[PDB]
């Protein structure tokens, strides 16, 4: 018995050890009466607003459209405190966890950006914060690492499985079979079994619904279509839950199609996936002939979630949402032309959906379009990435 | 097929608890693996419970992630596991053998071919690690179109309503969580399958508890998997070391 | 004959070569118009808002202040554009030399910021941007110099002197002595001959502007103190400005003291510096006994301007603000403690700025004080230094 | 002293423009700059323009940039340079010695201490690089109280307010900035002192242009300063070439 609906369509779901179930009906009791309370929605607004800095920008991008029938808005979740929209859910999970009374938070994170995320939370809400992290990525995120460490988190290496985020996922839940009395799991996109796909997209929403106020203001409007990458699923269900009722709005989401779909080497799960049971949901995911879960290939390492959030699926099953993929020399490009052409250093996460509405642009450039790309993280971190390519292509 | 329910009776018959280990399949190699299995049987394991590698076991704590990754190291797939299934099946016609699952291997190339498979190979039941009883209806199902027992975990903790569930929708037997006396009563009371002890049962005076308090027996998991690690180097030592401690627990069972 | 006047009490000035004068003349003609228009207002406003991200949020840090009587507000300079405060002010110059045709930048840098926020602005804006960089400078500065690449700027290593900002600062002056019909020099702080130290305060005027709206709205009153850290002096005459004739507020300008003002290796030439002639102005600077220009050492290399902005030495002289300093270690403390407590990454020249409200409220904590730290910007670009002291250090 | 006003009514008595070398003071060493000097004036310079190595010449280019670098090398200070000043009048009696001066040097330890110090060596003029005539007056006021001549550069394009401004502030000469008729005419009916051409003057026909334009003479800087840079491993070619050039340029003003 829940009082939510775990499933979007068919996808979705509790697949937990029985052992966590109440840890999961706990948490979604907790989050039906937060949603009620106006005291909590005014201390999450709070945090937003003067820790977050939030609302943030919509901004114009005259200099890349120059001479199409293109008008590109970005949503600024760059601008975000931490560099990336992933603050914002983290603000509400942390609130979560208070209400409940635990004093201990448990996340995974791959690249190290939810990790980052939900140190700061912890740091800011006074909650006992340990990451898990795949030992191989503890290796590659040195920055992010520290930057958790100097927010007083305590940062566990994870040597299981591949040692990556499928693994340090895993063991976050290891962790939290055995502690939910104490630990909350801030889980770090909006997949995983009920309640964290519909908290994480409520606790995101605030972007698309910013967004359709500002193009309304700015327009007169609603958008042609809202287009935002997809690793797990968070930031493009944070843009896209406020004009899911608005049916002319188009939604289109983009995954890694890393050296490309045919190549193997890639992170699309939902088009390019087989639905699986795994990490508590039925949903697409990149998995051997024979079951086994496989890993994400993406130059963008925030994109390695190997599955997706079951409303993305679902959004596309009924045909709501469109979903793409862009490539990693696609993303390069895209990435380049922003920092050229705008003087924003987009995250290579963003830049993805960025490629896609400078494809929707180049492609069709006498159409009529006003789009919105979310821009939902910064780039500074992918500055050397983008140079030893620059690099070893000569250039 | 009533594999658990003609051993159950014997058992009761004879004033004795089950004892039942846990090992992956294929660990350290499939021809090892085998040779394990028999001496399990040969010292005096009542039933199996066997494992299939799979890729997350975020069920499983250190010592069997390990097993796993031996396991895959040694190139073992589910498809290696189930031609291991029948040659055990084969050789000892009625020990109860189960399976424990996590949700995707079952779910993989279908749920219903799964099970069917599970019934041409012998096995008698399978506990499917991450799907909890609010979510087994298509999986209970089609074990039991399939003459497989569904199990489920009965945690240390669980409400009315779960016992409730677990007695109805379980068969063969109730894998009780360690990690106690109102458990066992109330499990009896709703009729459910009898009720197996499991998680952390590592030592003799473990298997007489768990029959004393009114368990039907014990699943020792770890402890055995944690000779096969202690003893790589050596394969004739692991088998001696895995006979001695079987027939150790089993005689424990002996009230 | 000027406009403006071009001092400061008996600070400022116009000393550069007579070849220059008709460049500085012009942009003062144009700065004056530009102040009278409207549209150019509601131009640069918009940038701010949309593009930069204004307003920043003020965050009122109540984990750091626990169990004293001081409530401390950090005015959140570190989440505008670019990830400093020096955003503000670019955008408006750039739009200056819109303003007077110009299609071309000179911008001088020593750790870079500045470099990279001329180079956004001209990108944006559509400005052919060159930037002059000391050689040791371009040596140390990697990120930023990739980040002003990646941008479109042209990076031009500056070898003469000592290859530091001091020499960069000389080179960007003879370049625009013989361009400025096409170039516009975007100058970096608030200091240099008239009019820039007067243009700088004015596009950074909304710092101040900002917080006092936001302290009367949170707290009802105007502050006790606002403190910001003093490298050039932009920030924190952006932050002073607007309370200049509110007497009852201190202004606090932090300057660095590096390895302690007795060792002289500091960069504190307001307070431990002598008066001299030089980048266009009279104002205290670092120097030798005969009159040689020299460096000024901080931790934070942003913090490295030699001199200091002659509104400042004037403020300072009538007694209208106190200026004091913050060693390498308070500093490095005050970073570590805002990462712990309050999950914010200070940059480390704000560091100093919020290193002194930490001694005022240490020293005094049963004193009511209701402070504001000017957080002039982020640090993620410190990490490493902050991990590689606190490595040499053993911790 | 009237060392500028005596050479100009020589020069014009004698149909001649002055040619007047730049150099920086102990540009490579002490010893060496004294010969130079010692040379530029055997080899026909009317007057001299010597720099006195300053750490940020922001109106220099990279040829004074450098020879300020050589300079500091050397380890030549502001005091040693006055040390210098002092022994080239007492060799030279006549011969009018200006300055090229930055602010920062002038203003150190007292505007009114450096002039003092410049009527004391038996300077004749300075040059303040980076104090434009808006704000020149304390410069002025001072040297003109310790009988020195403020010389003043006027640009290439200065309106009509600059040229009397000039023409009232400066004595000595004019400093004539190359980078034409209108300024020298204007220049000569303001009173002005009488103009010398000098930036990029690096050939004699350009020093006989000068003169024919109307300009009392020519200011040669960097071209003297290329000769040092070039001959710096060679000390006696240095002054040989030095030599050469100087009487080349000299030459040439003679009309
Ligand atoms: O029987 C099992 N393995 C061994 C248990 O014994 P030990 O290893 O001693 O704890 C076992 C049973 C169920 C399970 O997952 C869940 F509870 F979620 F369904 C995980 C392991
Ligand atoms: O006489 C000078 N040096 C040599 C000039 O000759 P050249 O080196 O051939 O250009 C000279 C004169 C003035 C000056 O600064 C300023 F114009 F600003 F006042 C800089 C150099
Ligand atoms: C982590 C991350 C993503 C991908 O996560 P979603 O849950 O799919 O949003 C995208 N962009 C940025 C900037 C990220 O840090
Ligand atoms: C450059 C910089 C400073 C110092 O410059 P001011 O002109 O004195 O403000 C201070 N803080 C940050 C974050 C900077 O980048
Ligand atoms: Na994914
Ligand atoms: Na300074």
């Amino acid at each position: 018995t829940t009082l939510l609906n775990p499933y979007f369509g068919e996808f979705g779901g509790m697949y937990v050890p029985q052992i966590l179930m109440p840890a999961l009906n706990q948490l979604e009791e907790a989050f039906v009466s937060a949603q009620k309370d106006p005291e909590f929605q005014a201390q999450f607004a709070d945090l937003l607003k003067n820790y977050a800095g939030r609302p943030t920008a919509l901004t114009k991008c005259q200099n890349i459209t120059a001479g199409t029938r293109t008008t590109l808005y970005l949503k600024r979740e760059d601008l975000l405190h931490g560099g990336a929209h992933k603050t914002n859910q983290v603000l509400g999970q942390a609130l979560l966890a208070k209400r409940m009374g635990k004093s201990e938070i448990i996340a995974e994170t791959g690249a190290g950006q939810h990790g980052v995320a939900s140190a700061l939370a912890s740091a800011l809400l006074g909650l006992k914060c340990r990451i898990y992290m795949g030992a191989k990525d503890v290796e590659r995120q040195s920055p992010n690492v520290f930057r958790m460490r100097l927010m007083g988190a305590e940062v566990i290496p994870v040597h299981s499985g591949s040692a990556t985020l499928k693994d340090a996922c895993n063991e976050a839940l290891r962790d939290w079979s055995g502690s939910y009395e104490t630990a909350h799991y801030m889980l770090g996109t909006a997949a995983g079994p009920h309640p964290y796909p519909t908290i994480v997209r409520e606790f995101q929403r605030m972007i698309g619904e910013e967004t359709k106020a500002q193009i309304l203001d700015k327009e007169g409007r609603l958008p042609d279509a809202v287009i935002a990458c997809v690793g797990g699923g968070s930031n493009a269900i944070g843009m896209f839950a406020d004009f899911i009722n608005d049916t002319s709005v188009g939604l289109i989401g983009v995954e890694p199609g890393g050296h490309g779909i045919e190549t193997g080497e890639h992170g699309a799960p939902l088009k390019h996936g087989r639905v699986g049971i795994y990490f508590g949901m039925k949903a697409p995911m990149m998995q051997t002939a024979d079951g086994q879960i496989e890993e994400s290939y993406s130059i963008s390492a925030g994109l390695d979630f190997p599955s997706v959030g079951p409303q993305h699926a679902y959004l596309n099953s009924i045909g709501r949402a469109d979903y793409v993929s862009i490539t990693d020399d696609e993303a390069l490009e895209a990435f380049k032309t922003l920092c050229r052409h705008e003087g924003i250093i987009p995250a290579l996460e963003s830049s993805h959906a960025l490629a896609h509405a400078l494809k929707m642009m180049r492609e069709q450039p006498e159409k009529e379009q006003l789009l919105v790309v979310n821009l939902s993280g910064r780039g500074d971190k992918d500055i050397f990435t983008v140079h030893d390519i620059l690099k070893a292509r000569g250039e | 097929m009533e594999r658990y329910e003609n051993l159950f009776a014997q058992l009761n018959d004879r004033r004795e608890g089950a004892f039942v280990p846990f090992v992956t399949l294929g660990d350290p190699g499939i021809e090892q693996s085998l040779k394990i299995i028999d001496t399990l049987i040969d010292a005096g394991a009542d039933a199996l419970e066997l494992g299939v590698p799979f890729s997350d076991p975020l069920a499983d704590g250190p010592t069997i992630q390990n097993a796993n990754l031996r396991a895959f190291a040694a190139g073992v797939t589910p498809a290696q596991c189930f031609e291991m299934l029948a040659l055990i099946r084969e050789k000892h016609p009625t020990i109860p053998i189960g399976l424990l699952m996590y949700a995707n291997l079952v779910f993989n190339n279908g749920i219903d071919a799964f099970y069917a498979r599970c019934e041409q190979v012998g096995v008698d039941s399978v506990l499917v690690a991450d799907v909890p009883v609010e979510e087994s209806a298509p999986f209970r199902q089609a074990a039991l179109r399939h003459n497989i027992a569904p199990i489920f975990i009965c945690p240390p903790n669980a409400d009315d309503d779960l016992l409730r569930q677990v007695a109805s929708y379980g068969r063969g037997y109730t894998y009780l969580l360690s990690r106690l006396h109102h458990l066992i009563e109330k499990l009896k009371e709703y009729h459910a399958a009898p009720a197996l002890q499991g998680f952390g049962i590592s030592s003799p005076e473990q298997v007489s508890a768990a029959v004393r308090a009114g368990a039907a027996g014990a699943i020792s998991g770890s402890a055995i998997v944690k000779i096969i690690e202690k003893n790589l180097a050596s394969p004739k030592q692991m088998l001696a070391e895995l006979r001695s401690f079987v027939s150790a627990m089993k005689a424990a069972s002996r009230a």
